[PDB]
């Protein structure tokens, strides 16, 4: 799911 | 237009965990197809274009609560042989599915490496900074693909 | 004998 996080 | 059930919304965001600033930009998204974690799409819900404000997300409602299944001890043999394997480096194995499991080093002790699959948020509570920029109708397909273009 | 790696860099 967003927000993506590296 | 409102936030709403198949509306792709862009918002604006700062994203805050214990008072540290760990993430900032714009995304877009399509509401009401688990494409944003279920806390801030809440917030989210019938907000108008232009509208911004603040939300507080508990791990439950954000990335998960912290699974322990996601701590694993590996051997050190199971790395590439040129990888620096330290607390903190990243990777990724394989699921049954033959999809990308990422994982983020722990713990180096002699040949016993331990790794943790979980989100690197998992367990933390977030707080967002908001603006909703702009809401549009999803295109068919959008719907069909069941993401933002 | 070395074990085939199931870890992978990225
Ligand atoms: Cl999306």
């Amino acid at each position: 799911m967003k927000p993506f996080i590296f | 237009m409102k936030v709403g059930q198949d509306k792709v919304v862009t918002i604006r965001y700062t994203l805050q965990v214990e008072g540290e600033v760990l993430d900032q930009g714009e995304l877009s998204y399509l509401h009401g197809h688990r494409n944003l974690i279920p806390g801030l799409e809440e917030a989210l819900e019938g907000r108008e274009e232009g509208e911004a404000f603040q939300a507080h997300v508990p791990a439950e409602k954000a990335y998960g609560p912290h699974d322990p299944e996601g701590v694993q001890v590996v051997p050190l043999s199971a790395f590439p042989e040129d990888a620096e394997v330290v607390p903190g480096a990243q990777f990724y194995a394989q699921d049954m599915e033959g999809n990308p499991m990422p994982l983020t080093v722990v713990a180096v002790e002699g040949e016993e490496v331990t790794v943790d699959f979980n989100h690197p948020l998992a367990g933390k509570d977030l707080d967002f900074q908001v603006e909703v920029v702009k809401v549009r109708e999803a295109t068919p397909e959008e719907l069909l693909h069941g993401h933002a273009h």
